[PDB]
């Protein structure tokens, strides 16, 4: 077969693209994720609860590096996220090949959001069922972006996604402060996750990445263990 | 030989906190002069210029396509391009025609949009970039320009001294080349201003 | 119903209704009979006139010196298939300098007409064919169907009311092999007449004949050229 | 209820109803049986004759797909001929690329994957035929495979496809085919085909026999006429008593 | 151009001269010919400079994607395979001759890659117009499992042979030392040549050049 | 497959294109954008909907996009569709400049984009773009210009117009407040502030861009928070005096 | 809502009002149609896959009826669900691994092969014109760095590494049994891992296996090549299990 | 280059010199021209290094995939057929003379020549490369049926040594590989291990 040529996302009489709203419902049912932009870096945190202890929790990561200076996390459907991660890495490399410079975070976000938009209008496909938090560092500045299934993107100082993200956003509003440093941001992000977390959090229950001048990196379970011991 | 068809010469030179870019003015076909005001240096930013020597049609085509790409880049990114990024963009453009190449060898000269640090570079016709700290040259009279620049260039020149150095280099180099000359235009790029001058030059 | 609009939809009974509807297309057409002896293959086609002032629609076509066909069903599909068959025979003569054997032509028709029965948006060919041919194995009568199945027949009849012709052919087939050409054509004509209603009768206007044989290239007889074959025919019961 | 119109749609129970409907098409066909013995493979088919107008041998359901590989079919005959063309192309291409006779297991896998490709899309419909492939070689022995509309391929010692597959299987299970020759197996195949044939519903039928084994030097061919006459005499004698 | 590489006890040493010419005129006195591929893999390039630059950039980006997806350090064999298959695809029309060297999970590896897509795995390699002189140095002096300093001196002597005996090679000597526990990009490692002192002063004083027209465009600053 | 096809590009029994009407319904709820043409410039004023306290500002503006040296636009409707269309607009402008070595006249840019939109309404089986655009520009043929386009591919030039939420009330206000041929940039900004106040203001909730000519060059400028705050305060005291007088 | 539906969301892979993909769930249900169950257990220096073997007809050639496949000399897999879907997926995995070796010069890691197959599946879940495959793949192999590796991919495009896992009808009970076993301890020897896998299958089915009712495939750090056990070895394991 | 392969009862012996030249410059003096295509199937390459490397890699991939699919050890004839198809299809673009030698359970040890142009022939023994011209006579005089593996190794070593002495494009070390049911045994003759024949004096 060849793919269907007609769009599966169309306007409703009320003016809504209901498939986009349904993909957003899928996103809202995902595992909670949090991003905080500090003065000197960005922290991405996400709940990483496995169904059972049989799962090798250290085999699949939710916090992924796109480039030395760009990482991302998601809420929603994992396989869709893998697709978008692969596309984002390809786009960043293409930018680097043309301009011989690491792609700016905003440019990467715009290109990925363009792909996501394409999946709301092309024939015979559904939208991606994920929302992305993209963190980056360039021009001596940290960047935190969110990109939605519709292909719309926003710049955030702090935000929460996934299950219970409205309470998370209220909590971040109360706690967030532009002047706080990166370690305080990590503490605040873990606290935000704790609000909507079921059971005890361990270094194997959550995943954390940080972006700063040195670059983006996923934190190790030992570092997360130290931060959790401090949080208690 | 294809790049000697129209003649021409461009040169760029680095000063202390300034750059200079100069070019001959002749547009001719082989031995015949057609005009004496042909543009070979094109602005690419407030403090960033590209000079193009070689085949005149390719000079014009490359300048126009580069402006196309640069305009789109600056709209999409919302910022002025840095000299090194422009060099990479030009290299990509030229290499795209690796087996059908444009017959021009650009030089770039500018200041960093945020730091105002001097930058110069040159590219061969298929886009190999060469960044230098003193001077670059392109065109039919490259050997003459190399002699003049190797002899006259000094580090950390102030704008007036840079002007005199690049002017003397260009004038004396083109005076020994039959198909380059008919005037010289010089742009001195500084933090606060761009000074454009045309020199008193032999018209034979 | 929901199973009877596309060729790619199996019904819960294991049938494909669109193919059966194309079969109906064939069953609507005017009767045609094919039969053979040890040396000859004969097609006799009853031609219809849409109006008393219109010529009767041609039912027998040339394919190659050794192959002719009689069509029943949609005539445009018949022309498509006839053109394909003609091209196949031309290709055989061009490449191998020999006539295309009849059975291989029928196999090619089968593949061609089976392809659309499995693809979305395509339809079956709405024509049945009787193919009379002569090759190194002797004379041949083949029947091809919209279902893309084909049959090798001692004799066959297709089209409206062709069951009567098939009854006659079943009754008399024992005699076909040892028949001379004239007796063979007369048997074909009697079989075809069995399809006619009482009011109608075989004439030189509504009958066409096609004959192929060892020393006889496929020849189509129409109008007065049919009178010699009709002359010896008795009166129907 | 709307779930059974396209092969690209799972029912809420995880079934693909279009494939099951194609299998029903197979089930409404006259039976064919293959039997693997020590020396080779024998195929028998109960070709129903739908009118005396047809020449003997019309609508054959046994095909040569390669010198060493025979194929017996049940279901939509046109689909079966299409699959036979596919199998022939696969064997010819394999010989062209690798320079030797395609192993039967590999050919069966390739054709089964071709069949499977038609079970995934709304653009096409599943094939409406099941078929057996039989081969015999010195290096590989005797091999008998069966493929169904879903694309499932399995090797067998005895296989029956068609409307009387279960009764034919019950009869086949009574033979110790692993220590028999093709010469006795042809008689047993004729007997089974005659047993399972429904004399009232199905009217008349021709017995189609083919085989491939040591006695044919690895070439698949129709059973010689005298052998078939003996086998049919034995089958009728077994029926009458 | 002279580029060379050797395998020593614990890693690789790559070396290059820093001259780039157009015809018989020096264009670049400080050309960098040792190209980053990955943190553990480097590539010296001779032949057509644009071809070398573009090919190594492309393979570096592809290897970066591969390493991001696998989450493992890239292997030198992967770089060699990608390079050679691309070059063979272009049937020698990409004029890139390369010395690829790295340390991966399976130890140190050194390849020479030729424009038509042929490769050789060897303990020492030379390429460029000065390749024969450097190879003479290696054949005379190379020993297996040299210590790091011996390998550095050997590669430096080879590049120096190329510099002083081939008109296409000159200027500085750049080295790249790769081991499992470090990477030392030494640019320049040695400066055997230097421009002589300028005896006279030819300083063009202000007003020496006659000017027909002048235009000063003030630029607005932030 | 016929069963699942939405049939986006077909007529309805009354001669209507339902997808286009639904896209216009979508635009009706988007953020308000208004354009006003004056003798010495043209302005766009857009209501910001991204007003959450934790949002960061990194860009030139939220809803106003520069298209080329002489042209900018504002978009109401689906944001990602708008990004697609703004990229296409920039490409069209640059293609024209490459071919002719002059800036594209504004109406030619608008027509080129509306052709794409109309194509999406006539064939291909895709949903239309759910975007309406206001364009402001300057060229040498007609001077300062303000255009509007909608998902159907229709477009028109205006002296003042409004798209998005409460566009009808804003249009009524402009009809009763715009002085044809007697508008300056200053009075135009005052009118924009008044109209946005009615169809809704505070500085952080609106972005305003002006397009003017200075020394034979086009200047496109987004008013900073200081200027917008001053405009809002000027409107507030004007309204206070008007109320007191009565 | 709960189990709500709009438009065609039950027939093609478009989101339901809840954000679900019903066709993917139906493919998961199709996995159980085969009626079989497989288990995989990761030891200290070995990985083992056991699976039910059913041959209801004595006319079937039992050698040809298997769910264990070599993907590469060092990578083996057990497939669960619709047989033809499984065979197509095995063909694709073999192609991916051979292409990987051809392009990169080293053998594909198990995790990377599983990721590639899962990406193909994900594509099936976003394009409406084809259905997802109704099968689940469990791969085992020895990675030179990580040691033994057990990975699973499913029709949703979701994959993961596991200490132990199961697929098929008795997946949930198998996972409960294995969860208890791994909680008590995980550092198993080769014999211990094989016996744990066999006991999981026997307990969930409640059968005591004859050698011919199950299939076993193993990779070990000593012999990383994927090996399918013979009825002799299986009977040795079954007797060593019964005696204890 | 000089490459050679010889069949013996139960296996094959392959041999090659180790010289790779560009013009008169020896780019590689320890080249390995015996390439494993599969467990018990080797190819000796002569001609353009890039072409033979690419073709051998492609054949290795195809044959490994084929062997996995069939679940059986590949036939030497199958590898030779794959090589032949590639060399014939691209004979206008390739410069590659191949010798495919191996062992399989069906036909024992086999040697096939696939010379430039893409024909394929089985032979009791095969020689190739630029240097083979200088040893035709020698091999024709020295070969005999029923040679054991040891005798075949000595025969190949002698033939390659003579070719290397005369052919400017051959030299270095001699790489030998014996392939049988038990496996592949590789060895390198260098320096004084290479057979010597005195240069006539006076």
């Amino acid at each position: 077969e060849r793919g269907y040529s007609f769009s599966l996302t169309t306007f409703s009489p009320s003016g809504k693209l209901v498939q986009i709203e349904y993909a957003l419902a899928a996103v809202a049912g995902g595992a909670p994720s949090v991003g905080i932009k500090a003065a000197n870096g960005v922290v991405l945190a996400t709940e990483k609860k496995q169904k059972s202890i049989l799962y090798d929790e250290r085999s699949v990561h939710k916090v992924e590096p796109i480039t030395k200076h760009i990482g991302l996390v998601y809420s929603g459907m994992g396989p869709d996220y893998r697709v978008l991660v692969h596309r984002a890495r390809k786009l960043a490399q293409q930018y680097y090949l043309v301009y011989q410079e690491p792609i700016p975070t905003a440019q990467l976000v715009q290109r990925v959001a363009s792909v996501m938009q394409e999946y709301t209008q092309s024939g015979g496909v559904r939208p991606f069922g994920v929302s992305l938090l993209i963190c980056g560092w360039n021009e001596g500045r940290p960047y935190l972006f969110q990109s939605d299934p519709s292909g719309a993107y926003f710049a955030w100082k702090a935000t929460a996604m996934g299950k219970n993200y409205v309470n998370g956003k209220t909590f971040l509003e109360k706690r967030y402060n532009e002047d706080l440093e990166l370690e305080d941001a990590i503490h605040t992000a873990i606290l935000t996750l704790k609000e909507s977390f079921e059971g005890q959090m361990t270094e194997d229950n959550i995943e954390v990445g940080i972006c700063n001048e040195a670059g983006f990196r996923r934190l190790t379970p030992t570092e997360v263990k130290d931060y959790l011991a401090a949080i208690a | 030989s294809i790049m000697s068809y129209n003649g021409g010469a461009v040169m760029a030179m680095k000063g202390k906190n300034c750059v200079a870019i100069a070019a001959d003015r002749r547009f001719g076909i082989q031995a015949q002069m057609v005009t004496t005001d042909f543009q070979k240096i094109f602005p690419m930013g407030d403090r960033l210029y590209i000079g193009l020597a070689g085949l005149a049609t390719d000079v014009q085509t490359v300048a126009q396509r580069l402006k196309f790409r640069l305009n789109l880049y600056e709209l999409k990114e919302g910022r002025q391009i840095k000299p090194y990024t422009l060099m990479s963009m030009v290299a990509n453009l030229l290499y795209e025609k690796r087996f059908g190449p444009y017959y021009t060898e650009p030089v770039i000269a500018g200041l960093d949009p945020k730091t105002f640090k001097p930058f110069i570079c040159s590219l061969d016709l298929i886009g190999c970039p060469m960044v230098t700290d003193d001077f670059v040259v392109s065109g039919t009279c490259a050997e003459q320009m190399y002699g003049m620049c190797e002899s006259l260039w000094e580090p950390n020149m102030d704008p007036d001294h840079l002007f005199e150095t690049i002017s003397q280099a260009m004038l004396n180099a083109v005076d020994r080349d039959a198909v380059s000359g008919m005037g010289v235009i010089v742009h001195i790029i500084e933090k606060d201003k761009i000074t454009t001058r045309t020199l008193k030059a032999r018209m034979d | 119903n929901q199973y009877d609009n596309d060729v790619t939809v199996w019904s819960p009974q294991g049938r494909i209704h669109q193919i059966e509807y194309a079969m109906e297309a064939v069953k609507q057409g005017s009767a045609t009979v094919g039969l053979k002896s040890k040396t000859h293959a004969v097609l006799v086609a009853l031609k219809r006139a849409q109006s008393e002032l219109a010529a009767h629609q041609k039912k027998i076509l040339h394919v190659d010196n050794h192959i002719g066909i009689s069509i029943a069903g949609l005539t445009a599909d018949a022309r498509l298939l006839c053109n394909f068959m003609r091209q196949e025979c031309l290709d055989s003569r061009f490449v191998f300098d020999r006539p295309l054997p009849v059975s291989r032509l029928v196999s090619l028709i089968g593949s061609k007409t089976q392809i659309p029965t499995q693809r979305y948006g395509r339809r079956p060919y709405g024509v049945g064919l009787l193919i009379a041919g002569y090759d190194d194995m002797g004379p041949h009568i083949f029947q091809t169907c919209p279902s893309a199945n084909y049959f090798d027949c001692r004799a066959m009849s297709i089209g409206a009311r062709s069951q009567s012709a098939r009854t006659y052919l079943e009754r008399h087939m024992s005699e076909f092999m040892e028949c001379n050409l004239n007796e063979l054509v007369k048997h074909g004509l009697r079989a075809l007449r069995e399809t006619l209603p009482a009011e109608q009768d075989l004439t030189t206007k509504n009958v066409s004949i096609g004959i192929v044989g060892k020393d006889l290239e496929f020849t189509i007889y129409d109008d007065d050229d049919v009178s010699p074959f009709l002359e010896g025919l008795e009166e129907r019961p | 209820t709307g779930y059974d119109l396209s092969a690209s749609t799972f029912s809420p129970d995880g079934r693909v109803f279009q494939v099951e409907y194609a299998m029903k098409a197979v089930e409404n066909s006259s039976t064919a049986i293959g039997i693997r013995c020590k020396d080779g493979v024998v195929f028998g088919v109960e070709k129903l004759v739908l009118s005396k107008l047809y020449e003997e041998g019309s609508n054959k359901r046994l095909f040569n797909v390669d010198r060493h590989v025979g194929m017996a079919v049940a279901g939509l005959l046109a689909d079966a001929r299409s699959l036979a063309d596919i199998a022939r192309e696969e064997a010819s291409n394999f010989r062209s690329n690798f320079g030797y006779n395609i192993p039967l297991k590999h050919l069966a896998d390739r054709v089964a994957m071709y069949v499977h490709a038609y079970t995934l899309y709304s653009a096409v419909r599943p094939f409406g035929c099941s078929f057996m492939l039989g081969s015999y070689s010195v290096n590989d022995g005797a091999q008998l495979y069966m493929i169904d509309p879903s694309g499932v391929s399995y090797g067998y010692w005895g296989c029956a496809i068609g409307k009387a597959r279960q009764a034919a299987k019950t009869e086949i299970e009574k033979l110790q085919m692993k220590e028999m020759t093709c010469r006795d197996i042809v008689k047993e195949v004729a007997k089974i085909i005659y047993i399972v044939h429904d004399e009232v519903k199905d009217k008349a039928f021709e017995l189609e026999l083919s085989w491939v084994g040591e006695l044919t030097n690895g070439r698949h061919e129709i059973v010689p006429k005298d052998i078939r006459e003996e086998a049919e005499k034995y089958a009728k004698e077994s029926l009458k008593e | 151009t002279t580029i060379a590489g050797v395998v020593y006890k614990d890693g690789i040493v790559l070396g290059a001269d820093t001259r780039a010419t157009e015809g018989m005129v020096v264009a670049d006195k400080n050309c960098s010919k040792i190209h980053f591929i990955s943190p553990n893999i480097y590539c010296c390039g001779a032949g057509t400079a644009a071809d070398t630059d573009m090919t190594t950039q492309l393979i570096s980006s592809n290897l970066e994607l591969h390493s991001l997806s696998t989450g493992r350090l890239p292997r030198v064999v992967t770089a060699n395979r990608m390079l050679k298959q691309m070059l063979f695809r272009y049937q020698g029309y990409i004029g890139a001759a390369l010395v690829l060297g790295g340390v991966d999970v399976t130890g140190p590896h050194l390849y020479s890659i030729y424009p038509h897509g042929s490769t050789d795995k060897l303990p020492y390699v030379t390429m460029g117009s000065g390749s024969l002189a450097a190879m003479a140095v290696f054949e005379d002096k190379f020993r297996p499992d040299m210590e790091e300093e011996e390998a550095k001196n050997l590669v430096s002597e080879a590049i120096a042979a190329g510099i002083f005996n081939d008109l296409g090679s000159g200027s500085n000597i750049d080295l790249c030392v790769i081991s499992k526990n470090k990477l030392d990009f030494l640019r320049p490692y040695t400066v055997p040549n230097k421009k002589g002192t300028r005896l006279g002063r030819y300083r063009c004083e202000k007003g020496t050049t006659a000017v027909l027209t002048e235009k000063i465009t003030p630029l607005e600053i932030e | 497959s016929r069963r699942y096809d939405s049939r986006t590009t077909i007529f309805s029994p009354e001669g209507r294109l339902y997808q286009v009407e639904y896209a216009m319904e979508a635009i009706g709820h988007a953020g308000t954008c208004l354009g006003i043409l004056a003798n010495d410039g043209v302005l766009l004023a857009a209501e910001r909907r991204n007003i959450h306290k934790l949002l960061d500002e990194v860009f030139f503006s939220e809803k106003i996009y520069k298209l080329n040296e002489d042209m900018a636009c504002s978009v109401a409707g689906i944001t990602s569709d708008a990004n697609v269309l703004t990229n296409e607009l920039r490409l069209i402008a640059q293609r024209y400049l490459l071919q002719y070595q002059e800036p594209i006249p504004c109406e030619q840019l608008v027509t080129a984009l509306c052709d794409i939109k109309q194509a999406y309404t006539q064939f291909g089986g895709k949903r239309p773009f759910g975007v309406s655009l206001l364009y402001i520009g300057w060229d040498k043929h007609y001077g300062f210009q303000l255009y509007q386009s909608d998902p159907s591919g229709n477009y028109g030039g205006w002296k003042a117009t409004c798209i998005g939420n409460n566009s009808a009330a804003a249009v009524s206000m402009l009809k009763q407040d715009y002085k044809e041929g007697e508008m300056t940039l200053k009075s135009a900004l005052a009118l924009a502030i008044k109209v946005l106040n009615k169809t809704m203001l505070s500085a952080e909730k609106v972005e305003i861009a002006t397009l003017t000519r200075e020394n034979g060059k086009t200047v496109i400028r987004v008013l900073k928070q200081k200027e917008v705050e001053q405009l809002i305060k000027k409107h507030e005291e004007e309204e206070a005096k008007a109320e007191r007088e009565k | 809502s709960r189990g709500s539906s709009a438009g065609f969301d039950r027939h093609i892979t478009i989101f339901s009002p809840e954000g679900r993909l019903y066709q993917v769930e139906y493919a998961f249900k199709a996995i159980n149609q085969g009626g079989l169950t497989s288990v995989a257990v990761r030891g200290k220096d070995c990985a083992v896959i056991v699976t039910q073997k059913k041959v209801p007809d004595k006319l079937l050639d039992s050698s040809t009826v298997t769910h264990l496949f070599k993907i590469t000399e060092n990578i083996g897999c057990v497939m669960t669900g619709m047989t033809a879907d499984s065979r197509s997926q095995v063909q694709r995995a073999r192609y991916e691994a051979a292409n990987w070796k051809y392009k990169y010069g080293y053998e594909i890691p198990v995790d990377m092969l599983c990721k590639r197959i899962a990406d193909i599946s994900q594509v099936y879940t976003q394009n409406a014109e084809m259905r997802p495959l109704g099968c689940c793949m469990i791969l085992i192999g020895i990675d030179e760095e990580q040691g033994p590796q057990v990975y699973k991919c499913d029709p949703a495009g979701y994959y993961c590494g596991f200490k132990a896992t199961a697929a098929g009808v008795k997946q949930t009970e198998s996972t409960s049994f294995l969860e208890k076993k791994v909680k008590k301890k995980f550092d198993w020897t080769f014999e211990q891992t094989v016996e744990t896998a066999i006991t999981c299958l026997s307990t969930v089915l409640s059968i005591d296996f004859k050698p011919s009712e199950i299939e076993v495939g193993v990779v070990t750090v000593e012999n990383p090549k994927f090996r399918i056990l013979t009825e002799a070895e299986i009977d040795a394991h079954l007797v060593a299990l019964a005696e204890r | 280059t000089t490459i050679m392969a010889v069949q013996f009862d139960g296996g094959v012996v392959l041999g090659a010199d180790s010289r790779t030249t560009t013009g008169s410059y020896i780019a590689n003096r320890v080249t390995d021209k015996l390439t494993p295509i599969h467990d018990r199937i080797f190819c000796c390459r002569s001609g353009s290094a890039a072409d033979t490397q690419a073709v051998a890699d492609a054949v290795t991939y195809q044959l490994g995939f084929h062997s996995i699919e069939l679940n059986e050890p590949p036939l030497v004839h199958t590898a030779a057929s794959l090589f032949k198809e590639m060399c014939y299809r691209y004979r206008e673009d390739l410069m590659a003379g191949i010798i495919i030698a191996g062992w399989d359970p069906q036909e024992g040890g086999q040697v096939y020549s696939v010379p430039m142009g893409g024909m394929m022939v089985r032979q009791s023994f095969a020689i190739g490369g630029s240097g083979s011209s200088y040893i035709y006579g020698y091999v024709d005089a020295t070969y005999r049926e029923g040679m054991t593996k040891e005798e075949c190794l000595q025969f190949t070593a002698n033939a390659l040594a003579l070719a290397m002495e005369r052919d400017g494009s051959s030299g270095g070390v001699i790489r030998l590989a014996a392939i049988a049911e038990s496996g592949v045994e590789r060895q390198v003759l260098l320096g004084d291990q290479i057979p010597k024949f005195a240069v006539a004096t006076l």
